[PDB]
RNA sequence: ACCGUGAGGGAAAGGUGAAAAGAACCCCGGGAGGGGAGUGAAAUAGAGCCUGAAACCGUGGGCUUACAAGCAGUCACGGCCCCGCAAGGGGUUGUGGCGUGCCUAUUGAAGCAUGAGCCGGCGACUCACGGUCGUGGGCGAGCUUAAGCCGUUGAGGCGGAG
RNA sequence: CAGGUGGAGCCUGGGAGUGAGGGCGCGAGCGAUAACGUCCGCGUCCGAGCGCGGGAACAACCGAGACCGCCAGCUAAGGCC
RNA sequence: GGGGGAUGACCCCAGGCGGUAGGGGAGCGUUCCCGAUGCCGAUGAAGGCCGACCCGCGAGGGCGGCUGGAGGUAAGGGAAG
């Protein structure tokens, strides 16, 4: 059985026993949230409205971080223009404990 | 008092000269000249100031 | 105090010829042919992650605008039936819901047509 | 084991004497010797020489039967140029460079019984 | 800054003096400055490319030769030709004002006695150009030389003495400059030699 | 050296090792060169000798390619190889999407406008004295010395003409 | 006289670059109620936005002023065999 | 920019951040000087060759291995071929 939930404007699909990167959350490196939010559940029927209200998915801030550095460079031509820019963005890892639902 | 605990005033020494280095910079390539003619050119305009 | 190049000019151009290493001919071995190369591939690259976007998006709909067209469906009708039942949901991404989970799918578009018939 | 001779400051062009070299990669002493000898090149009587002291270096140095050596690798790489000027009309000079070559042959007993 | 310590042979008294409550960690930067630039020997020098040794001659024509353009091969453009805006023999030398040379040798001083690493005394005893006389009258004085030591006297024989040690630099009075407080750890004064110090100033 | 009848022009080219201990002898070879032996802390320090970059040229290996089309990359997925328990990462490129080199000059260039074969190294906003703003400080109805003279381990001070 | 706090305005100063513009709309002149022609005026965009979307492809036409990231959502012009 | 009085450097908050000629502001690195009669170095300096690692927006700085065989030079300031 499976949930969609929703975190940094984006739309997950989890299920207990998954890490997941996330969009950087605020709370203790091994805290515990769930967060209200939920769009479905694995056994059908509950799906309507934005969000189910009778359910919520838990997890743990597994810690948090930097992902890789990307290069974002722009060069415009004739005109003697280049710019270099390191970008790394911070993520929150998650683990899916509990479908409360 | 020691010698590594010199150091002068915020301004004071200033230095940092400009250039013609490099771009980014931004004074760089025709440096603080613009494409030009008499001006650009070397020895320069006549006395301005008259 | 004179100051030669000396050593700075060669470091700089294996930094180059190091993030080109791959590149085809010359573009990989010759520095300047590598800049050359890098700048191209600098703004492709940026260019290239906001219409990453745009490129999943299109996929993502074909394969919705081809499952509900497997219960008599437009995509173009579907998103409404979504949008009334308040069901903003799929975020399109979700159409691997499609292919995995079409139970699910169905009851979405049953909920679809639902309101709005 | 494996046994090698090179002949350096050979006078002649790597892109030349290459082409009998890639001749004998990989075959036996015996086969290789009867390639060379009826080879038409000038590359062939020096990659000949290389080859024969090559053996004579596995058996007397290295211990090694001639019966059963190859030429397990071989190749040659370029000396350096010995540039000659050639006049030309109307008062010209080229240069033109006597090139020069490295042949590096190497053998190894096979893998027989 | 007041309270400073003297060695005569009888007691470790204690002399009151009239020096700068505060300093200016700029001036004396900027005294400094102005010490170690007025001894510059300015003597690095280059050619341009009218002192360089080749001839004035014009290398090809102008045109039609099918290479670039060129004049002589003392251009700077020419391996071997002059250079451009090299340096030339020059005089580093400025002329600080004479108010802040003297202001800024008192506030090397406050600087010093202010952290109690002044010490004035008196006739010394150990005397005579040995070191070893020195390094004993010295050491009964709590220079253990465990820090750098400024030792100011018009007495050749003390010079003479201390000179070869590798933590003290040795000065007449008349000599007293900032650079030379500021490195050394601690400052050491004959009487005499303090005496024309607050004649210098003032 | 070389170029020029001549006046005159005018270069390139330094580095084994602590010490020659500079490789006896043997093998292939006409020699060159190498393979052993030997010297050495090190011999890709062996005398075309410290370090030994890049262009450039070879040998070997992994991935790949003979119904595809292109500023040569990028973004995706996927196969194959490699590192690591591990998830992960590295190499390669099959298909799909997107994509008109760099500099200069221009109203406007991928431009069929200029320049560049490629690589390495040299290569262009300085200095003196004046001036004008600003600024960090010193002293302020005042501020400041110049040349010189005295001193000095790279020590400073005097000097009031101006 | 009021609203208007804005990379607005004014004053004194230091440093500039520029003084080859171009296309389009509208108002005229020259031209032939020709020219991607020319010369002014009011605007605008390109210039410097040869960055994005549409216009098959295209500086200046329609949409829209790109700080970075996302395999999220709504839209503009334009489109949906 | 405003608070947070934290006077710090720190937080929430809200805005701005295409860009040529140019103006301004911060820094990185190269050679030399003081710091040095010091410190790093044969348990290996400078230089070279790799790196999928770490810090920095970036210029860069580290760290690890191989090469190399005798130099190098911090914090912090000074001057430029
Ligand atoms: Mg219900
Ligand atoms: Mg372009
Ligand atoms: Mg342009
Ligand atoms: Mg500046
Ligand atoms: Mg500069
Ligand atoms: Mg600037
Ligand atoms: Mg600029
Ligand atoms: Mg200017
Ligand atoms: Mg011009
Ligand atoms: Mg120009
Ligand atoms: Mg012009
Ligand atoms: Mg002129
Ligand atoms: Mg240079
Ligand atoms: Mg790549
Ligand atoms: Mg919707
Ligand atoms: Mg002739
Ligand atoms: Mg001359
Ligand atoms: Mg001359
Ligand atoms: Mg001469
Ligand atoms: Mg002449
Ligand atoms: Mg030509
Ligand atoms: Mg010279
Ligand atoms: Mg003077
Ligand atoms: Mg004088
Ligand atoms: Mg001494
Ligand atoms: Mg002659
Ligand atoms: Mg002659
Ligand atoms: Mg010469
Ligand atoms: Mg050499
Ligand atoms: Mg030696
Ligand atoms: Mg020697
Ligand atoms: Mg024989
Ligand atoms: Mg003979
Ligand atoms: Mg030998
Ligand atoms: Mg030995
Ligand atoms: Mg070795
Ligand atoms: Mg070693
Ligand atoms: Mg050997
Ligand atoms: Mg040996
Ligand atoms: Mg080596
Ligand atoms: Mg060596
Ligand atoms: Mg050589
Ligand atoms: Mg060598
Ligand atoms: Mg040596
Ligand atoms: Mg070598
Ligand atoms: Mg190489
Ligand atoms: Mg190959
Ligand atoms: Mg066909
Ligand atoms: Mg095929
Ligand atoms: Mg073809
Ligand atoms: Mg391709
Ligand atoms: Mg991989
Ligand atoms: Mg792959
Ligand atoms: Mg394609
Ligand atoms: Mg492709
Ligand atoms: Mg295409
Ligand atoms: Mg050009
Ligand atoms: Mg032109
Ligand atoms: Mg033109
Ligand atoms: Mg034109
Ligand atoms: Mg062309
Ligand atoms: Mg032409
Ligand atoms: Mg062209
Ligand atoms: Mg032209
Ligand atoms: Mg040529
Ligand atoms: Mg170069
Ligand atoms: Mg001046
Ligand atoms: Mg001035
Ligand atoms: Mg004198
Ligand atoms: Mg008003
Ligand atoms: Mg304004
Ligand atoms: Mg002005
Ligand atoms: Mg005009
Ligand atoms: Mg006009
Ligand atoms: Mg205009
Ligand atoms: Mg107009
Ligand atoms: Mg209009
Ligand atoms: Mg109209
Ligand atoms: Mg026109
Ligand atoms: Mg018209
Ligand atoms: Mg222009
Ligand atoms: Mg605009
Ligand atoms: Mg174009
Ligand atoms: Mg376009
Ligand atoms: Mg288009
Ligand atoms: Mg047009
Ligand atoms: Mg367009
Ligand atoms: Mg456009
Ligand atoms: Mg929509
Ligand atoms: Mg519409
Ligand atoms: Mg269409
Ligand atoms: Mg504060
Ligand atoms: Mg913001
Ligand atoms: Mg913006
Ligand atoms: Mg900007
Ligand atoms: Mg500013
Ligand atoms: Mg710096
Ligand atoms: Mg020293
Ligand atoms: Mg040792
Ligand atoms: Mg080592
Ligand atoms: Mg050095
Ligand atoms: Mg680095
Ligand atoms: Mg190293
Ligand atoms: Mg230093
Ligand atoms: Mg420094
Ligand atoms: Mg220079």
């Amino acid at each position: 059985m499976f949930a969609i939930v929703k975190t940094g404007g984006k739309q997950y699909r989890v299920e207990p026993g998954l890490k997941l990167r996330v969009e950087k959350l605020d709370a203790e490196p091994g805290a515990t949230v769930e967060l209200p939010v939920l769009l479905l559940g694995g056994e059908k029927t509950v799906v309507g409205t934005p969000v189910v209200e009778g359910a919520s998915v838990v997890a743990e801030v597994l810690g948090h971080g930097r992902g890789k550095k990307i290069l974002v460079s722009k060069f415009k031509a004739k005109v003697q223009y280049r710019r270099k820019k390191g970008h790394r963005q911070p993520y929150t890892e998650l683990l899916i404990k509990e479908i409360r639902g | 008092m020691k010698l590594s605990d010199l150091r002068p005033n915020p301004g004071a020494n200033k230095r940092r000269k400009r250039v013609g280095r490099g771009p980014g910079s931004g004074h760089g390539k025709t440096a603080t000249r613009g494409h030009k003619g008499q001006k650009s050119r070397s020895g320069g305009l006549k006395d301005p100031r008259r | 105090p004179r100051a030669k190049t000396g050593v700075v000019r060669r470091r700089k151009h294996k930094k180059i010829l190091k993030l080109a290493k791959g590149y085809w001919g010359l573009r990989s071995k010759s520095f300047r042919k590598a800049r050359e190369t890098l700048f191209a591939a600098g703004n492709y690259a940026y260019a290239h992650r906001k219409r990453r976007k745009r490129d999943f998006r299109r996929l993502w709909i074909v394969r919705i605008n081809a499952a509900c067209r497997q219960h008599g469906l437009n995509y173009s009708t579907f998103i409404h039936g979504l949008k009334k039942a308040g069901i903003e949901v799929d975020r399109k991404n979700l159409a691997d819901l499609a292919v995995r989970e079409p139970q699910v799918f169905a009851e979405l578009v049953e909920r679809a047509k639902a309101a709005q018939g | 084991m494996e046994a090698k001779a090179i002949a350096r400051y050979v006078r002649i062009s790597p892109r030349k004497v290459r082409l009998v070299v890639d001749l004998i990669r990989g075959k036996s002493l015996e086969e290789a010797r009867n390639i060379l000898r009826y080879t038409n090149k000038r590359g062939a009587y020096f990659v000949a020489k290389v080859l024969e002291s090559a053996a004579a270096n596995a058996v007397n140095n290295h211990d090694m039967l001639e019966d059963r050596l190859y030429v397990k690798a071989a190749y040659v790489d370029e000396g350096p140029a010995l540039k000659r000027v050639l006049p030309r009309a109307r008062g010209r000079a080229d240069i033109i460079k006597k090139r020069t070559s490295h042949i590096t042959v190497i053998l190894g007993e096979k893998h027989g019984k | 800054v007041y309270q400073i310590p003297v060695l005569s042979p009888s007691g470790r008294r204690e002399l009151a003096a009239d020096l700068p409550a505060e300093i200016n960690p700029h001036l004396l930067w900027e005294v400094v400055r102005w010490q170690l630039a007025k001894r510059r020997r300015g003597t690095a020098s280059t050619k341009t490319r009218g002192e360089v040794a080749y001839s004035g001659r014009k290398i090809w024509p102008q045109k039609h030769t099918g290479r670039a353009r060129h004049g002589d091969i003392g251009a700077p453009i020419f391996v071997g030709g002059g250079v451009v805006f090299g340096p030339k023999p020059r005089d580093y030398s400025y002329t600080l004002p004479k108010k802040v040379r003297k202001k800024g040798l008192a506030m090397a001083v406050a600087d010093r006695a202010r952290e109690g690493k002044l010490l004035l005394v008196e006739a010394f005893a150990g005397v005579n150009g040995k070191t070893k006389e020195f390094l004993a009258w010295a050491k009964e004085a709590g220079l253990d030389g465990s820090e750098s030591v400024l030792l100011v006297t018009g007495n050749e024989l003390v010079r003479r003495a201390a000179r070869n040690l590798p933590w003290v630099v040795t000065l007449a009075p008349e000599g007293l400059n900032v650079y030379d407080i500021v490195r050394t750890e601690r400052l050491v004064m004959d009487l005499d030699a303090w005496e024309v110090f607050q004649n210098r100033i003032g």
